[PDB]
C-alpha cells in the first residue's frame, strides 16, 4: 500500500519517483535500528523519515496525513475512521460534518479545525504520529549510497548547507558547477580523482548538461568508503532520466515553516552586545521570511530572503558594535541600512519597503524592554554577564517560546483573515490531494 | 612584416624563446626581402597566417607581462610590440588600455605627461627616459606608476593649497580635474565634521553657497577646458549644499549623525608612509581604498538620493569583495551609477555589453584579464548571456571572490595560474523581466549583492543639471518639465514605444544645451528642445495631446537647411510636401544631438527617402562627404555581423558591423576624417542582434568584443534603424535612440506617380513622348479608378500606394519597347495607343493579383473612368489592336 501511494507521487512529479531497492533498504533499515505492530510502526517512521526529505511541504504533509491515516484506519475502529475522514472532508470543503465523540488528541484536531487553524490541522497528524525528522546531514549520515541528488525550486540553492555540511564532517567539497565542455571534463577528471582518492564534489545545476547527465553520469552510476557525490537539480527545470535518480539519494531543500523553528536554526548555526545582534537579526530574519510567503497580503510579490543577506546584516552589526565602542549604538543608523541595503535591494515596490522600514522599527528598536512578538520579551544585556553567559540566556528565553496555532497573523501583525483564506487554501489542496489519493 | 620584424626580426635575445618559430620567421623574412627586392628591381599571406599560430603562446606571455594588454587585438599586440623606435603607436591605444588617457605627450625621445579624451594634460612628476632598447611593457608599466604618482601630487599640492586658505576658484586653474575634486571633498567632509563637532551649520551653508556663485560666475568667462572642470566641481558642490542644507535642517543630533554616516565621506590617512594609499573613502562604517588611477575630466552624475544609496549599497557588497549587481527597468541610471562609483573611487569602470557569443571561455578570459590588471568590471547586460555559460561561470566567479577575501596571491582559470590584483571588482547590471534574456541561477545570484532601483529622481537631476547650464529659474523650470512628462506619459495611447522616462529627459537638456545661443535659456529654449526631442516619435491624436499640454503647463529660422533639402529633392526627384518636410525636419533636429535614430512606419512609407535626402541635404550645407554602409541585419548571421571565435586556434574573426568600425578607426588613407559615417539596420529590429549593441548606442559608444577589443564609436559615426513593427522590441533598445515615427506615407499618389514616372525617364522626341504619357494621365480619374480598387479580393495584400511601381515601370517599358513604330501615325493614334497600354498596366498593376472575374470587374471600370476602350483579351500586335483569337496556334502533337 505504502509502495502504491509513492508510485502515485512518483507520477504525480518526475523527482517523487520510487524504487523498490530503497523500499526494501528501508525495510532492513526497519531491522537493522505485541511486535508485528511495533515492526510495522517501525517501518512507517522510517519510511516517513527517509521518503519526507525527497518531497516538499505540500507532499510532506500529503504523506504524512495519508499515513497516519492509514496506521489509524487499520489500527482503531470504524467510527474513528469515520470521523477522521470527516475531519478531512470539512478540511476538503467536501462534506461538512461534525465528527462523533468519542478520545483525546481527536479534540485536540477538532478543537484545531474549528478555530481555522488549518496550519495547525495539517500538522497535527506530524506532530501525533511521526517522532523525527530527517534533514541533509541526517541523510548523508545515514546513507550507504554515496551519490546524493538534491533538488528546490528556482530563486533558492541548498550549496551552503552542503558546504556547512562538508565542514562539519572534515572533508572538501569540489564544486563544479555544470553547463560547459571544460567543466565536464574537469567533473570527470575529478570525479576519478576522487574515486582513487577520496573527498567529496558537487556537480551544480545538471539539468543544464543533460546529455552528459544521461551518458556519463548514467553509466557512472550505474557501475572509496571517503567519497560522496552531490548534484543539484530544479524541481521546475526539465526531467532528469529516472534510472540515474532511482539510483541516487533524494533530498528536496526547502525553507523551515515555522517562525520558532527557523529562530532556533539561525541560533544554532551560529561581546555581549554582539550576541545580542545576532539574536535581533535572526528573530528579523525568520519573520520577515515568514512574512515573505505571503504573497498578496504580507508583501506585494514573491521575494528571496537566504543566508548571504543574513551575513551582510550580521557582518554590518559586528562592524557598528567595533567602531562605536562608546556604547551609544546607533539604532536608527541599523534600522535604515539593514531596511534599505541589506534586506531592502531586493525590494522594488515602495509600500514593502515601508513594511519592511516597520519590521525592522519593530525589531532594532533599541529599547530595553523590548517585545519582538506577543509573548516573548527580549531584555537588553547587563554590563556584567559574558558571551557565554548571554549565549546561554538567549538560548533559554528561546526555548521558553511556545508559537500559537495563529502565529501567521499574531506573529506578523497582520489581518487575520487573509491568513484565514491563506490556510483554508493550502488546507483545502493538501486535503482533496489525500481524499483523491486514499480511495484508490 | 613589419610587426613580424619588430617582435622578432629585430630585438635581440627575443628569437630564443621560441626556435622554430625563429627559424619559421627567419625563412618568411627572407622570402619577403626577396619579393621586395625583385619588385623595387597570396602565398606569402597565407605563410604569415599559419605563422600566426606559433605567436598565439607569446602574444598570451606578453599579455601575461603587461596585463593591461588583454584590451587589445591580436593585430593592435602586434602593432604595439613591433614599434620600438617610433614610440607613437603605443599612443594610439590608450584608450583602449586605459579609457581616459588618448595619447601620449612626447619630447625630445622622453614622456613628458598624458592627455585625456576630452583634451585634458597631465604632466608627469619625472619625465619617462626612452631609450631604443626598452620595450614596451616596462616603460608602460613604469608609465602608469608614474600616472598614479602625478594623481597624487597634484592632489597633495591643491589639498595643501586649499588649507591655506585660498579659495577654489584660482586653484582649479592649475590642477587636474581630479585632484580639485578630490581635494575639495576631503576639505568639506573635515569642515563638515567640524560643523557636526558643534550644532551650526547656517555658517558653512552660506559659505558654500557664496562658492557655488562664485563658481557659476566664473564659468560664464572661461575656456573650455576651464569650462567643464567648473561644471564639474559645480556638481559636487552642488552636493555638498545639499547635504550641509539637509544637515541644518534636522531636528536633533542622532539623526544628524545617522545622515552624515549614510553619505560618502573622503578621509585621509595622515600616518601612512604609502603615498597611494593614503586617502580611504568611507560610507556607512565601511572603507574602500582610493586608487589615484587617472579619471580626466567625465560627465559627472548628480547626487540623487537614489545614488547615494547604490554607492552605499556597492560598498556594502565591495566590503567582503562580493560582486555589485543592479537591477530594474531600462533607463534608471545603473551603468552610470557604477561608473560614477568608480570615479568617486578613482578608477574607470571597464564595461563589457554581454551576449549569447560570451561563452565559458570568452568570459573566463575576460574575468582573468581584469583580475591581472585590478580594475573594475561592469558586465552590463548579464541577463543577456546564455543561461549555460552563467552557471559555469559562477565557479570562476566565486573564485575570484574567495581569493579576494582571503587574499590569494594567484587564481587558476581557464588551465593557467595568473596573478589577482587586491584592487579588483565585479560588476553586474542586468534587466529582468524582458523577453528574450535568460534568468540568473541561485547560485550566481548569492554572489552578487542586488539593488533595486525602479525609480529615479528626474526632478532633481533636471533642477541641478538647468542650475549648472546658468537658467535664472531653474526649480519651477524642472518641476514644469517633470510633470509635463508625467501628463504625457499618462494622458497618452498606451502603445509599447512610448517611453518617457529619465533618457529622454536627459535627451531634452543635451538638446537644450546648445541652442541657448540664439534662443536664450529661459523657457522657449526647453519647449523648443522639448519639442524636437519628443514630437518625431508622437503619432497622429498624441501630437494634438502634446500641443494641448505643452500649451496647459508652459505659457511660451532653419532657411539654408530647407533650401538644402529642396535642393536635394528636386535633385532626386521627390516631392516636398508638408509631411515630408516635417519628417525631414524632424530627422535633421533629432540628429543634430542624438547619433542613433529609429526609423519607423508602415512598408513604403518614406523612410530611406527621409534619411537619403537629409543626409544628401547635410553634405551640401555642411560640405562634409557622407558614407552610408546599408545592412540588413536578420539576412546575416550573428556570428557573420559581429565576429566568430574560431575554436580551432581560439583567434578572432571580424564580422562586418565590426570590420566597418575597425576600419573607421583605423583611418589608413585619412579620408575618414571629415566625412559622417551612417550605417543603416534595413531590417527588423531583433533584441538578439540589436542589443548587442546597448554600449555602442549609450554614452559609453564603445564596441566590447568577446576578445576583450574595445572600439571606440566617432562622434560623426552614427547608425541608423529601418524598421516597420517594433512588437518585439525591448525598451532598452527603444529609449537609447531617437525614433522617427511615420503615422503616415510622407507622399501623395500624384507626387509617387510623377516620381516613378520622371525616375524611369531618368533610367532611359523623348520629351513629347513623356508630355503625352502625361497628358494620357489623369489625376482626377486615377484617384477614382485607385479608390475603387480597394473593393476588390487581394491574395497578399499590398496597398495601392505599393503598386504604383509595376505601373509605372510596365507604361514605360511599354512605351520604349513600341517607341520603333511611333514615328508613322497621327497623334490621335499614338494616344489611343499609349492610353491602351496604360490601361493594361494599370490593370495587370493593380486587380493582376486577383480573380479573373475581379479583372473583367477592373477593365470594366477602367473603361468606364478613362480614350481606345481595353478589353479582356485585347491586345497589340504587329500596331493594331486586335483579340487573342487571331494569336492561337495549331497544335497537332504527336503519340510520343
Ligand atoms: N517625397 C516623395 N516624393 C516622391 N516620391 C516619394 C516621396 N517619398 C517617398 N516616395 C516614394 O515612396 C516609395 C517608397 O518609399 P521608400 O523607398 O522610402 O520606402 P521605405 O520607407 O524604405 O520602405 P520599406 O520599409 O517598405 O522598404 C519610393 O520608391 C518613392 O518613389
Ligand atoms: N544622477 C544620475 N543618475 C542616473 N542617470 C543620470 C544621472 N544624471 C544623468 N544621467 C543620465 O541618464 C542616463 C541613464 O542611463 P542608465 O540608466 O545609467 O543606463 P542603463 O539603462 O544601461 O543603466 C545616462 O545616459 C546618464 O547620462
Ligand atoms: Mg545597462
Amino acid at each position: 500500500k505504502i509502495f502504491s501511494m509513492l508510485e502515485k507521487f512518483g507520477q504525480f512529479h518526475w523527482f517523487y519517483g520510487i524504487s523498490i531497492g530503497q523500499f526494501l533498504s528501508c525495510f532492513k533499515r526497519v531491522f537493522i535500528k505485541t511486535r508485528v505492530d511495533e515492526i510495522l510502526w517501525l517501518l512507517y517512521q522510517e519510511v516517513y523519515c527517509q521518503f519526507s526529505t525527497a518531497l516538499d511541504k505540500k507532499f510532506k504533509m500529503i504523506m504524512a496525513m495519508t499515513m497516519f491515516c492509514l496506521y489509524k484506519f487499520d489500527i482503531e475502529s470504524e467510527q474513528y475512521k469515520e470521523a477522521v475522514l470527516t475531519m478531512i472532508g470539512v478540511l476538503s470543503e467536501s462534506s461538512d460534518g461534525v465528527p462523533k465523540l468519542t478520545n483525546d488528541d481527536l479534540r485536540y484536531l477538532w478543537d484545531y479545525v474549528t478555530t481555522k487553524s488549518y496550519i495547525s490541522a495539517l500538522n497535527w497528524f506530524k506532530n501525533e504520529f511521526f517522532v523525527d525528522e530527517w534533514n541533509i546531514a541526517d541523510v548523508v549520515a545515514n546513507s550507504e549510497n554515496n551519490y546524493f541528488t538534491m533538488a528546490s525550486e528556482r530563486d533558492v540553492d541548498g550549496t551552503f548547507k552542503l558546504i556547512e555540511l562538508a565542514k562539519a564532517s572534515k572533508e572538501s567539497l569540489k564544486i563544479i558547477p555544470l553547463g560547459s565542455i571544460e567543466n565536464l571534463n574537469y567533473a570527470q577528471e575529478e570525479i576519478s580523482k576522487s574515486k582513487i582518492e577520496g573527498g567529496w564534489i558537487l556537480l551544480q545545476n545538471i539539468q543544464m548538461s543533460l546529455s552528459w547527465v544521461k551518458t556519463y553520469l548514467h553509466k557512472h552510476v550505474e557501475e572509496h568508503e571517503k567519497f560522496k557525490m552531490f548534484m543539484t537539480c530544479h524541481l521546475t527545470g526539465d526531467k532528469l532520466p529516472a534510472p540515474l535518480l532511482q539510483r541516487t539519494d533524494r533530498v528536496v531543500y526547502e525553507d523551515i515553516p515555522g517562525i520558532l523553528d527557523t529562530v532556533k536554526d539561525l541560533w544554532g548555526s551560529q561581546g555581549v552586545w554582539s550576541v545580542y545582534c545576532t539574536f535581533l537579526l535572526s528573530w528579523f530574519h525568520a519573520l520577515i521570511t515568514a512574512r515573505t510567503r505571503l504573497v498578496p497580503h504580507g508583501f506585494s510579490k514573491k521575494y528571496y530572503f537566504n543566508d548571504c543577506d543574513f551575513q551582510f546584516a550580521s557582518v554590518y552589526l559586528e562592524n557598528v558594535l567595533a567602531t562605536n565602542s562608546t556604547n551609544n549604538i546607533p539604532w536608527a543608523q541599523v534600522r535604515d541600512h539593514i531596511a534599505t541595503i541589506v534586506y531592502g535591494g531586493k525590494i522594488d515596490e515602495e509600500k514593502d519597503l515601508e513594511v519592511v522600514a516597520k519590521l525592522c522599527a519593530h525589531v532594532f528598536c533599541g529599547s530595553d524592554n523590548l517585545q519582538i512578538v506577543p509573548g516573548v520579551r527580549i531584555p537588553q544585556p547587563l554590563l556584567q554577564q559574558s558571551e557565554e553567559e548571554e549565549r546561554a540566556r538567549l538560548t533559554a528565553i528561546l526555548s521558553n517560546t511556545i508559537e500559537p496555532a495563529d502565529s501567521l497573523s499574531s506573529w506578523l501583525q497582520l489581518p487575520r483573515e487573509s491568513i484565514l483564506d491563506y490556510e483554508r487554501l493550502q488546507a483545502k489542496e493538501v486535503a482533496s490531494s489525500t481524499e483523491q489519493l486514499l480511495q484508490e | 612584416w613589419l610587426d613580424l620584424y619588430g617582435i622578432l626580426g629585430e630585438n635581440l635575445d627575443i628569437q630564443n624563446f621560441l626556435p622554430l618559430e625563429t627559424s619559421k620567421f627567419k625563412s618568411l623574412t627572407s622570402e619577403y626581402k626577396m619579393i621586395t627586392t625583385r619588385a623595387f628591381q597570396k602565398l606569402t599571406i597565407d605563410s604569415l597566417k599559419m605563422i600566426k599560430s606559433s605567436l598565439s603562446t607569446f602574444l598570451e606571455r606578453q599579455r601575461r607581462q603587461f596585463p593591461r594588454f588583454y584590451f587589445l587585438g591580436n593585430d593592435d599586440l602586434l602593432k604595439i610590440i613591433g614599434s620600438g623606435k617610433h614610440h607613437d603607436q603605443v599612443s594610439k591605444f590608450m584608450k583602449k588600455m586605459f579609457g581616459s588617457i588618448e595619447s601620449i605627450i612626447f619630447f625630445e625621445d622622453s614622456i613628458t605627461g598624458v592627455r585625456s579624451v576630452e583634451g585634458e594634460v597631465l604632466n608627469l612628476n619625472e619625465k619617462i627616459e626612452l631609450k631604443d632598447s626598452i620595450q614596451a611593457q616596462e616603460w608602460l608599466n613604469i608609465l602608469d606608476t608614474e600616472i598614479k604618482l602625478s594623481v597624487f601630487t597634484q592632489f597633495r599640492d591643491c589639498l595643501g593649497q586649499l588649507k591655506d586658505g585660498t579659495d577654489i576658484e584660482v586653484v582649479v586653474s592649475k590642477y587636474i580635474f581630479q585632484a580639485i575634486l578630490l581635494s575639495a571633498q576631503v576639505m568639506w567632509t573635515e569642515l563638515v565634521e567640524k560643523c557636526l563637532q558643534t550644532n551650526e551649520f547656517s555658517k558653512y551653508w552660506k559659505e558654500v553657497d557664496m562658492k557655488i556663485k562664485g563658481l557659476l560666475d566664473k564659468l560664464n568667462k572661461s575656456s573650455d577646458n576651464v569650462k567643464k572642470k567648473i561644471e564639474a566641481l559645480l556638481v559636487e558642490y552642488l552636493h555638498f549644499n545639499n547635504v550641509i542644507g539637509q544637515l541644518k535642517n534636522c531636528s536633533t543630533k542622532e539623526e544628524a549623525r545617522l545622515l552624515w554616516a549614510k553619505v560618502q565621506k573622503f578621509y585621509q590617512k595622515n600616518d601612512t608612509l604609502d603615498d597611494l594609499n593614503s586617502v580611504f573613502i568611507s560610507q556607512s562604517g565601511y572603507l574602500l581604498q582610493y586608487k589615484f588611477e587617472y579619471i580626466g575630466i567625465p560627465e559627472r552624475l548628480i547626487y540623487t538620493p537614489l545614488l547615494l544609496v547604490g554607492f552605499a549599497t556597492l560598498t556594502d557588497s565591495l566590503h567582503q569583495k562580493y560582486g555589485g549587481c543592479f537591477f530594474g527597468p531600462a533607463g534608471t541610471g545603473k551603468t552610470e551609477t557604477v561608473k560614477a562609483f568608480g570615479q568617486n573611487l578613482g578608477r574607470v569602470v571597464v564595461v563589457f555589453n554581454c551576449d549569447d557569443s560570451f561563452d565559458y571561455q570568452v568570459l573566463s578570459r575576460l574575468l582573468v584579464g581584469i583580475t591581472q590588471i585590478g580594475a573594475w568590471g561592469c558586465f552590463d547586460e548579464f541577463n543577456r548571456l546564455d543561461e549555460k555559460v552563467l552557471s559555469a561561470v559562477s565557479a570562476n566567479i566565486q573564485q575570484i571572490q574567495n581569493g579576494l577575501q582571503v587574499g590569494k596571491s594567484h587564481i587558476t582559470l581557464l588551465e593557467e595560474e595568473t596573478p589577482l590584483s587586491p584592487h579588483t571588482a565585479v560588476f553586474i547590471t542586468l534587466n529582468p523581466g524582458y523577453n528574450g534574456r535568460s534568468e540568473l541561477p541561485e547560485n550566481l545570484k548569492k554572489s552578487f549583492r542586488e539593488f533595486s532601483m525602479k525609480s529615479p529622481q528626474s526632478g532633481t537631476i533636471a533642477e541641478m543639471i538647468l542650475q549648472i547650464m546658468g537658467f535664472e529659474d531653474s526649480k519651477s523650470l524642472a518641476s514644469k518639465i517633470v510633470h509635463f512628462l508625467e501628463l504625457l506619459s499618462s494622458k497618452c495611447s498606451s502603445m509599447n514605444h512610448y517611453h518617457f522616462g529619465l533618457r529622454t529627459l536627459k535627451g531634452v537638456l543635451r538638446n537644450c544645451s546648445p541652442l541657448v545661443s540664439e534662443f536664450g535659456e529661459g523657457e522657449k529654449t526647453v519647449v523648443e528642445s522639448l519639442k524636437r526631442v519628443i514630437l518625431p516619435s508622437l503619432g497622429d491624436t498624441d501630437e494634438l495631446v502634446f500641443k494641448d499640454e505643452l500649451s496647459k503647463i508652459f505659457d511660451s529660422n532653419s532657411k539654408a537647411i530647407v533650401q538644402c533639402l529642396k535642393d536635394a529633392g528636386q535633385r532626386s526627384g521627390f516631392s516636398m510636401s508638408e509631411e515630408f518636410l516635417k519628417k525631414c525636419m524632424q530627422f535633421y533636429y533629432m540628429q543634430k544631438t542624438q547619433q542613433a535614430l529609429i526609423l519607423v512606419g508602415k512598408a513604403g512609407c518614406g523612410k530611406t527617402a527621409t534619411w537619403k535626402t537629409v543626409i544628401d541635404a547635410m553634405a551640401i550645407f555642411d560640405g562634409h562627404a557622407n558614407v552610408v554602409y546599408v545592412i540588413d541585419t536578420k539576412v546575416l548571421t550573428k556570428e557573420s555581423l559581429y565576429g566568430s571565435m574560431l575554436k580551432a586556434t581560439l583567434e578572432w574573426r571580424d564580422g562586418l558591423f565590426t570590420s566597418i568600425l575597425r576600419r573607421v578607426n583605423d583611418d589608413i588613407t585619412g579620408t575618414f576624417k571629415n566625412s559622417r559615417i551612417w550605417v543603416v539596420f534595413d531590417s527588423d529590429l531583433d533584441p538578439e542582434y540589436v542589443e548587442a549593441m546597448n554600449s555602442v548606442l549609450d554614452d559609453n559608444k564603445i564596441l566590447t568584443l568577446p576578445n576583450g577589443e574595445r572600439l571606440p564609436i566617432p562622434p560623426n559615426f552614427r547608425i541608423l534603424f529601418e524598421t516597420d513593427n517594433l512588437d518585439h522590441t525591448t525598451p532598452a533598445t527603444i529609449t537609447r535612440c531617437g525614433l522617427l515615427w511615420f503615422s503616415t506615407d510622407v507622399c501623395s499618389i500624384s507626387s509617387k506617380i510623377d516620381h516613378l514616372l520622371n525616375k524611369s525617364y531618368e533610367a532611359l522626341e523623348l520629351d513629347k513622348l513623356k508630355d503625352l504619357i502625361s497628358d494620357s494621365f489623369d489625376m482626377a480619374s486615377l484617384t477614382n479608378i485607385f479608390t475603387c480598387s480597394n473593393d476588390l479580393v487581394h491574395i497578399l495584400g499590398v496597398r495601392t500606394f505599393n503598386k504604383l511601381e509595376t505601373a509605372v515601370q510596365l507604361a514605360v517599358h511599354l512605351i520604349s519597347s513600341y517607341r520603333q513604330w511611333f514615328q508613322n501615325l497621327d497623334d490621335k493614334s499614338l494616344k489611343d495607343v499609349i492610353t491602351l497600354l496604360i490601361k493594361r498596366s494599370l490593370l495587370y498593376a493593380l486587380a493582376g493579383d486577383s480573380t479573373g472575374e475581379s479583372q473583367r470587374a477592373f477593365i470594366q471600370t477602367i473603361n468606364t473612368y478613362f480614350s481606345q476602350e481595353l478589353s479582356d483579351y485585347s491586345t497589340i500586335v504587329i500596331l493594331s489592336f486586335s483579340s487573342f483569337c487571331s494569336e492561337i496556334p495549331s497544335v497537332s502533337l504527336e503519340a510520343h
